[PDB]
């Protein structure tokens, strides 16, 4: 397996949604990087999986964390289900992830 | 006017050595409850744990696999918090049920703890007694759990295992000495706003321990980095935390209340009412406040605050003084520095600290049959053991060939098979065989009928087998000195009869030549001990047990299981191996199992099989007390025994070393026995290069570890040999008859030669002479330690892949009355089926006496107790009347002379004298 | 006190069924 | 039953005994003892009946062969019985042949 | 034996006597996963 | 203000039910140590 | 098993007294000299 | 939920050998 990442060209409103409702551990890990993240000082990051109405008015800080968090969130939720990575590629943003 | 504190420690304490106490508990109930109950709950809750950490948790059956690895440094934050936990609450029970402590009182005492410590706080204010407190202990324990996971996830969350780990988990804190805590949390601040840190990465001062030192955590590479800007006369020391905690910029109420998420709410809960004293928290003292709650307060103290340590004394004292108190007796359970605790508290008081009182001896005498330890796990002793062997007739006879170093293997006699057809050195017809040797019983075809109720013609039909285990068993239990229903562990009801064999050559080539009524009954396995129990009248279970050449030692764990559930109170354990069937002994060659040569050379470098060997063993058992109680002789002790399967070899017959050591490992940490207490190993050896070099290495390793300089650990020599060098392979009674040499040698004080060693020692094993172990090739002293004993480990392996062994331990030190029987005129008596057994009965008689004439004046008392109390009476009878043993002697000399002149004996009347 | 007293004095006989016509290497064959 | 090896903490390789029930070996009497072969002993003895399963789904807890005439199978179950309630095993695979 | 006259028997020598009447029950705590089981000896053998 | 009495019987009380009521327990370990224990004093005395 | 599995405080000096009838005398000084179950268990052992 | 689905389809061959020539009548005569 080779894993690709996207960067912060396609990011719609209520992106990751049915995974943070209907994965326990996806909501975990999405509640840890909300604590870090105000941690830092940063913006929270909870409504961009729940309200889905806040999109919209989402500065470009708050889109790049969400973004950040929904690919870091997604690798590890596909690696718990038995995905063994050879390498590794990335894009504007997803080189971090 | 003496308050007490109740001081629970956290994780910097070793609490492995407590937690192997417990486990060895034994005359508990309560502890023993709990420490078979907080596995249960701790399982459940590492269930629900995440992905990621659920692959960093090991498998365990019991608590005595998380010792090793909580020694070994490579157990994760969740379970070591629990294991902590549990520690501390099995102290405290054990100290509160088994010790007779009065439970602490909000009058009297007080509880303490650090970061840990402070849930089992909780837990010991809200109940009021150790029946209050399991439940409470285990909630706990959940609570503990969770605690560790949370903590464990943010960790690793905030760093990586570093690519130099390799199982160990780093440290995440450090104790810092010469520098007040206000001037190491400047020296942070500097580094801090030097490096450049990110706000959730920054090193913290997690404790401040006292005036001159604390504590400062960080993720183990920023940690190293901070510290290494540390210059002297500061003092750096690596603590053993595995995981952030007292971090108010890591955690939030968020954290806390998921910890406590495992607690159902309720209105039943218990309030805290003996008062916990909290330093770290603003206010002291803690009373009043719900089980979770509190529970709650205790799990953010942990997670949010930082360890106010250099006020806890301060603050015990402050109570005592509230109280009008004048002292302080620590009680201190896996605290680290408890020794100063008590000065540091009394230091802050006006005095009076004053010394404690006795134990008060054992605080009363238990009664009669209460003294004992539960039937679940107690010592199995050894009354009597019985068996024919090859070129023996007897236990001395096998001891006799034993010490003496014989080689017993010789040709297939005319009796069996023959061997100018039956064997070639090239087979090229069908069914022949490549060997024809093997060790044998030339009196297998020896039985009396009439004293067992047999027709003459339903005894050859009989398999051998049969008629030797009906002669071994009543000869052993005439030897334990039982009678059927003569005491309340000898009922006939309470006596069952289990047995290890593993083929019926009678059926298959001897009486199928002609089947007759009694082909079956005289064939089936099932009768082996069927036999046994009906003609004693035994009306316990009857089993015989097939794990090929490991019966006899399975059928044994079978009988101590039942001893352990109380299905019977006495077992007669045996082992039969009668070989009739060529074609055993073709398929066994042609499967390549038999040396073509000789004997097994066990240990020597041109091992190449085994050699078959014939044997009967039957041996009788009971639990430890119930063979005090009765006055029966005991021969040794069995502590432990399990058995495991060799899955993961490479074939189906070849065996596997790995398992081999888990369950050499598993059974000394059952009976708690270090590898320095064992002195012998009764191997295998079945004479074999690769499975004796792999059960060499196994047992080496287990009992005489390398120390990490390549020396030695055991400061005592270790001995090993092989029955099967001098008698054989029995396959059946491979066991019982290394069982039959161990006690042989344990009666006899001797360790026996080796033989198996022909020409050189095999390349393949270990550097014996550099772990401190031997194989005797000339008779060595084998004394018995005084005040101490003797301790030996068993193995039996089969060709199924199965593994057995046990542990054996010397018989207590028997402490006999030393009274003077005051009579003076003594009787005994003998008896008999027959006439010719009634002149054999006289003849050995007189026999016993001419060697037993001028031992002491007991000899004739103890004499009459044996003929008279413990014996089954027969028809035949003679009696003898003195008050010396030569009078003794010279009576049955004359009865004897009449007897042997002509003077036939009746046997008495049926209904007898009125 | 229990002592290691001499065993019964069996009054052993032979019971024995010999194998005989080494028929067991001929499992199989018929009356050639 | 729907368990496999190590998928929960009862069903790990080295919880799972076999307690089986036989009373006789008529194939190494009758059928194979006509041309003694490399296989004649792994094939007839009774040990093997339990062990074969031990070994072919990697079961690494006791295995034991029972022979009481004609109440063999109850018997294993009641030896089965024993070792669960004692603890040597998790899982007990009960046979009778 | 005859235990139910022995209150109001023993009650009769005192006044008021404050007749009886308690219940507390509601004293269940919930316990902990794996603790509400019955221990492993002497316990059920279920066929699968 | 409410004493309680613990008041114990004697052999006309039937006890029968009760023993195999108390033999049933099995959620207690106190209760079953004492009734493994309480046998064999009986036997020694 | 009132006071153990049953949850019920053990009796006290203040609250609670103890009786007994013919055989009931022997367990009465039983319950009298102990504490709690486990400070009971040998001396009930004892008055068998 | 654990379904009762059917077994497993065994590619099932017939392994067998055979007791021939009623040796068993005879354990212990000779060829003749």
């Amino acid at each position: 397996f080779v894993l690709a990442f996207t960067g912060q060209g396609s990011a719609f409103a209520g992106m990751g949604v049915d995974l943070y409702k209907r994965f326990a551990s996806f909501r975990s890990d999405i509640a840890r990087y909300d604590q870090i993240c105000e941690g830092m000082s940063l913006p929270s990051i909870k409504a961009m999986f729940e309200d889905e109405k806040v999109f919209s008015t989402a500065s470009p800080t708050l889109q790049q964390l969400t973004h950040v968090c929904f690919q870091m969130a997604l690798y590890r939720l596909w690696k718990s289900l038995g995905v063994q990575a050879k390498a590794v590629v990335g894009h504007s943003l997803g080189e971090y992830a | 006017a003496q308050m007490r504190v109740v001081a629970f420690g956290d994780q910097t304490y070793d609490c492995s050595e407590a937690v192997s106490q417990l486990l060895r508990v034994r005359d508990d109930a309560i502890v023993v409850d709990f420490l078979e109950r907080a596995p249960a709950v701790l399982k459940a809750e590492l269930a629900r744990l995440s992905s990621e950490q659920q692959e960093e948790t090991p498998r365990f059956a019991t608590l005595a696999e998380l010792v090793p690895r909580y020694r070994a440094g490579t157990l994760n934050p969740a379970v070591s918090q629990a294991l902590t936990c549990i520690a501390q609450l099995g102290l405290f029970i054990r100290q509160h049920s088994s010790g007779q402590e009065a439970y602490p009182t909000a009058h009297d005492s007080c509880i303490t703890g650090v970061c840990t410590g402070a849930l089992t706080a909780v837990a010991v204010g809200s109940a009021s007694s150790v029946t209050a407190l399991v439940p409470l202990a285990l909630h706990t324990v959940a609570v503990a759990v969770r605690l560790g996971a949370r903590a464990w996830e943010i960790g690793s969350c905030l760093a990586d295992a570093r690519r130099g780990a390799n199982g160990r988990y780093a440290s995440w804190t450090s104790a810092v000495g010469g520098i007040s805590p206000q001037d190491l949390q400047d020296r942070i601040s500097a580094y801090t706003a030097e490096q450049a840190l990110a706000s959730v990465s920054v090193p913290y001062l997690s404790a401040a321990v006292g005036p001159g030192q604390s504590s400062v955590s960080a993720a183990p590479v920023i940690l190293d980095a901070f510290l290494s800007t540390l210059l002297r006369p500061l003092t750096t020391t690596r603590l053993p935390i595995t995981a952030p905690y007292h971090a108010p910029h890591l955690f939030t109420a968020k954290d806390v209340q998921h910890v406590t998420d495992c607690l159902p709410p309720s209105e039943a809960w218990p309030t805290v009412r003996i008062p916990i004293i909290s330093f770290s928290r603003d206010e002291a003292v803690s009373r009043g406040a719900s089980f979770p709650a509190a529970m709650s307060e205790a799990v953010r103290d942990c997670l949010i605050r930082p360890i106010a340590l250099d006020r806890m004394a301060v603050s015990i004292a402050n109570h005592a003084r509230d109280l009008g108190k004048d002292s302080v007796l620590p009680s201190p359970i896996a605290l680290s520095f408890s020794d100063k605790l008590g000065p540091q508290v009394n230091s802050h008081l006006p005095g009076a600290k004053a010394p404690t009182p006795e134990l008060t001896s054992k605080s009363i005498p238990s009664a009669i049959g209460a003294e004992q330890q539960p039937m679940a796990k107690s010592p199995i002793a050894i009354l009597a053991a019985s068996g024919r062997f090859p070129q023996s007739s007897s236990m001395d006879q096998f001891w006799d060939v034993l010490i003496n170093g014989v080689d017993t293997h010789e040709l297939v006699p005319p009796t069996r098979w023959n061997a100018a057809t039956h064997v070639s050195e090239d087979p090229k017809a069908k069914n022949v065989s490549g060997t024809g040797f093997g060790c044998w019983l030339h009196e297998a075809g020896e039985f009396d009928a009439a004293y067992f109720n047999m027709s003459p013609r339903e005894a050859p039909q009989v398999d051998p087998a049969q008629r030797l285990a009906l002669l071994t068993a009543t000869e052993a239990l005439e030897q334990a000195g039982v009678v059927p229903n003569r005491t309340s562990s000898t009922q006939k009801n309470r006596v069952g009869v289990w047995y290890g064999a593993t083929s019926n050559d009678w059926m298959e080539t001897n009486s199928a030549q002609n089947v007759d009524t009694y082909f079956i009954p005289g064939g089936n396995r099932a009768f082996i001990p069927g036999r046994v129990n009906y003609f004693h009248k035994f009306s316990g279970p009857s089993y015989t047990i097939d794990t090929a050449c490991s019966s006899s030692l399975a059928a044994l764990h079978m009988a101590c299981n039942a001893l352990w559930r109380g299905e019977v109170d006495t077992a007669i354990v045996g082992g039969t191996n009668v070989l009739t069937n060529p074609d055993m002994t073709a398929g066994l060659d042609a499967g390549h199992f038999l040396s073509r040569s000789g004997n097994c050379k066990t240990f020597d470098d041109e091992a190449d099989g085994y050699c078959r060997g014939e044997a009967v063993v039957t041996l009788i058992l009971k639990r430890l007390p119930d063979a005090q109680a009765d006055k029966d002789p005991i021969q040794a002790s069995i502590l432990g025994i399990a058995t495991n399967h060799s899955a993961e070899a490479a074939s189906i017959t070849r065996p596997h070393a790995g398992a081999q050591q888990d369950l050499f490992q598993q059974v000394l940490t059952e009976t708690g026995l270090t590898a320095n207490d064992i002195s012998v190993c009764e191997m295998h050896g079945t004479g074999t290069q690769a499975g004796d070099s792999g059960e060499t290495t196994s047992v080496v390793e287990t009992l005489a570890p390398l120390n990490r300089s390549g020396s030695a650990v055991r400061t005592t020599p270790l001995y090993i040999g092989a029955v099967k060098s001098n008698v054989g392979h029995a396959e059946s009674a491979a066991g019982v008859s290394s069982l039959a040499k161990i006690l042989l040698m344990l009666k006899h004080s001797k360790i026996p030669p080796h033989v198996g060693i022909k020409t050189k020692l095999n390349h393949r094993l270990p550097d014996l002479a550099a772990r401190n172990t031997h194989i005797a090739r000339s008779e060595v002293p084998w004394p018995r330690p005084k005040n101490g004993k003797r301790r030996v480990l068993l193995n039996n392996f089969s060709a199924a892949g199965g593994n057995t062994c046990l542990v054996l331990e010397d018989a207590p030190e028997p402490e006999d009355s030393q009274e003077v029987d005051p009579r003076e005129h003594h009787i005994v008596a003998l008896s008999a089926k027959t006439p010719d057994s009634m002149v054999n009965n006289l003849t050995n008689m007189i026999t016993w006496i001419d060697k037993h004439s001028g031992d002491s004046l007991a000899t004739l008392p103890q004499l009459s107790y044996t003929t008279t109390a413990r014996r089954v009476h027969h028809r035949h009878r003679a009696v003898a009347t003195g008050t010396d043993l030569l009078q003794i002697r010279s009576s049955l000399q004359e009865q004897l002379d009449r007897r042997v002149s002509g003077e036939r004996s009746i046997p008495h009347p049926p209904n007898g004298p009125s | 006190k229990v002592l290691e007293l001499p065993a019964y004095g069996w009054a052993l006989k032979n019971y024995w069924l010999q194998y005989v016509n080494d028929w067991s290497l001929r499992k199989g064959d018929p009356a050639v």
